[PDB]
RNA sequence: CCCGGCGAGGGGAGUGAAAAAGAACCUGAAACCGUGUACGUACAAGCAGUGGGAGCACGCUUAGGCGUGUGACUGCGUACC
RNA sequence: UGUAACGGGGCUAAACCAUGCACCGAAGCUGCGGCAGCGACGCUUAUGCGUUGUUGGGUAGGGGAGCGUUCUGUAAGCCUG
């Protein structure tokens, strides 16, 4: 199956086997989850329903990878009245590996 | 007026086809002198036509 | 990141022409340059061009006659100092046919290399013969 | 006693010289020229964080339009017809069947008119 | 059989020596003998006495043959410069900077 | 001792842990001078850079989505204390 | 000086009036995920992570909270061929 879903505010499209990056999950390494606001799914063929989301629906993923995401750097600079202060930016990642798609 | 900036290496184009010379296409050999010798010329021993024309 | 993407590099045309009869030198170099550019064939556009060929044979047979035909101006300068050349419509389909539309769609081709690989395409021709007969350029339909 | 500068001794040199790498003549170089042009490559790195999300909408539109027109029907009057259908969109970033499908955009032009006068 | 030789402190510049030494530096190892002695300026008459030493000092080291080796590297650097006067009007004067070079010679039969 | 002009300089020979410590005599980054292999490349318009990224080498690993280098193609782009 | 009084192609609508909805349009406004402080909370500790309220341009200048150097003591130590 191929499957698209809302997770962390953000919209995720998976087939069987496939892994996808969220926002902070604690429970880190090995740990399984399962999502239910399901938006379209298919075989090949999608249901192409006239409604908001799959019902009955819900995908199965196991945690792969877990932490704190490379840093991006943030400075606010102005010329001949002068200031130059640097603002820290890190935020966190989860890697979810899908071990099941069902509806 | 100065250089602002050192050339692409490849500026040099023309004066680098003449940094070094021989001048002539190719310079001959003789069967009783050691050093090469110039086309219509005399060698080193002084060799014209085979025979020997001058002394050193 | 370095995420792949997928590279066309082989291409094949089959020649097509467009006819000028009863159409104005404006919009048909205007229809031209979005042909060329390809946005009636392929999309996105300007960018991987895969499109074909084509081309005007007719390019004398363009419209407005009897009125504002003695007019505009096609201002020119040769490289000699302020030396400039001035024409009009009338005297441009008399003598010059063939480039008073290759020096006006040439401003409306994409900026910068494609616009050359763009107008390497273009070749105009008038009095209905051109040198494709073997190619050979068959007519562009709706 | 004396600190004599040897904990920041060519460090700051250094910071921006390993960033000077394949500029131009002095760029590569000239430390003014290299930290200047490296300020310079920060405000172009910088507008690119505040400037990307743009090119994606240009690549969605671009595809839909000249489809869309090869279909009889202008972008504008086929998205605006899309929302009045409620539903079955699936968000502009799905569009891609423009140059992916034949028959899932028809299907598609068939729904952007089915609530239509 | 591969022989290094060096001459130190030449009284000629780098840069004037190493226009002569792209003309001996590759060309399918064949510039020796082939051009050498009929080369042009005083820059070329230096590197073939380096030249002929290198290949003596290859029979001082071995046997009593080298009609096998050939040129491979040829190269040339600055030596330490000399900071002299000469006057001039008032004066004032000339810079005159008296100048050396090292020229390092590879002859190898590989 | 060898070449050379009983030159100069190197190159052998002998001493030393080490003479890349040999007289200009311990150690030491650079501006200037210069290297070969890989990669790209032989008509082209602007402060000289920046985000994405084919191809190839180099690296490693089931090679299978990610490191080191270069770079086609492409969105953005009139210095500064 | 060289088109030189639509940006330019070009144009009786693509000029100009007001009228109706669509579309493109910023870091705005909203949503989603976060940051820094503080009033109030929830779940928990080699101790902080969420939830909610509320604020976040700043040179002249005033006032705070951290990072770093060298040296004497600790050093009758510790690291070390």
């Amino acid at each position: 199956m191929y499957a698209v879903f809302q997770s962390g505010g953000k919209q995720h499209r998976v087939s069987e086997g496939q892994t996808v990056r969220l926002e902070k999950l604690d429970i880190a390494t090995g740990e399984t989850v399962e999502f239910a606001e399901v938006l379209m799914i298919a075989n090949g063929e999608e249901v192409k329903i006239g409604v908001p989301f799959v019902d009955g629906g819900v995908i199965k993923a196991e945690v792969v990878a877990h932490g704190r995401g490379e840093k991006v750097k943030i400075v606010k600079f102005r010329r001949r009245k002068h200031y130059r202060k640097q603002q820290g930016h890190r935020q966190w990642f989860t890697d979810v590996k899908i071990t099941g798609i069902s509806a | 007026a100065v250089q602002q900036n050192k050339p692409t290496r490849s500026k040099r184009g023309m004066r680098r086809s003449h940094d070094a010379l021989t001048a002539v296409t190719s310079l001959s050999v003789d069967k009783t002198s050691g050093e090469k010798h110039l086309r219509h010329h005399i060698t080193a021993d002084g060799y014209y036509r085979g025979r020997k024309v001058i002394a050193k | 990141m370095k995420t792949f993407t997928a590279k066309p590099e082989t291409v094949k045309r089959d020649w097509y022409v467009v006819d000028a009869t009863g159409k104005t030198l404006g919009r048909l170099a205007t229809e031209l340059a979005r042909r060329l550019r390809g946005k009636h064939k392929a999309e996105y556009t300007p960018h991987v061009d895969t499109g074909d060929y084509i081309i005007v044979l007719n390019a004398d047979k363009v419209a407005v006659t009897g009125n504002k035909r003695t007019d505009k101006v096609y201002y020119h300068h040769t490289g000699h100092i302020g030396g400039i050349k001035q024409a009009t419509f009338e005297e441009m389909i008399a003598r010059r046919p063939e480039r008073v539309i290759e020096i006006a769609v040439k401003g409306m081709l994409p900026k910068g290399p494609l616009g050359r690989a763009m107008f390497r395409k273009l070749k105009v021709y008038a009095g209905n013969e051109h040198n494709h007969a073997a190619q050979q350029p068959q007519v562009l339909d709706i | 006693a004396r600190v004599k500068r040897g904990v920041i001794a060519r460090a700051r040199h250094k910071k921006i010289l390993k960033q000077a790498k394949g500029y131009y003549g002095a760029r590569s170089r000239v430390y003014r020229v290299a930290f200047q042009a490296v300020i310079k490559a920060g405000q172009y790195a910088y507008r690119d964080r505040r400037q990307r999300k743009r090119q994606f909408r240009q690549l969605w539109i671009a595809r839909i339009n000249a489809a869309a027109r090869q279909n009889g029907i202008s972008y504008s009057k086929f998205i605006n017809g899309l929302k009045k259908a409620s539903v079955e969109i699936d968000r502009k970033i799905l569009a891609d069947i423009a140059v992916f499908d034949k028959v899932a955009f028809t299907a598609l032009v068939e729904k952007a008119k089915a609530a239509l006068a | 059989m591969e022989t290094i030789a060096k001459h130190r402190h030449a009284r000629s510049s780098a840069q004037k020596v190493r226009l002569v030494a792209d003309l001996i530096r590759g060309k399918k190892v064949s510039q020796a003998l082939d051009i050498l002695t009929y080369t042009n300026k005083k820059a070329a008459v230096l590197v073939k006495k380096v030249l002929e030493s290198a290949i003596a000092n290859a029979e001082h080291n071995d046997g009593a043959d080298i009609d096998d080796l050939k040129v491979t590297k040829i190269f040339v650097d600055e030596g330490p410069s000399m900071k002299r006067i000469m006057p001039r009007a008032k004066g004032r004067a000339d810079r005159i900077l008296k100048r050396t070079s090292h020229i390092t010679v590879v002859v190898s039969d590989r």
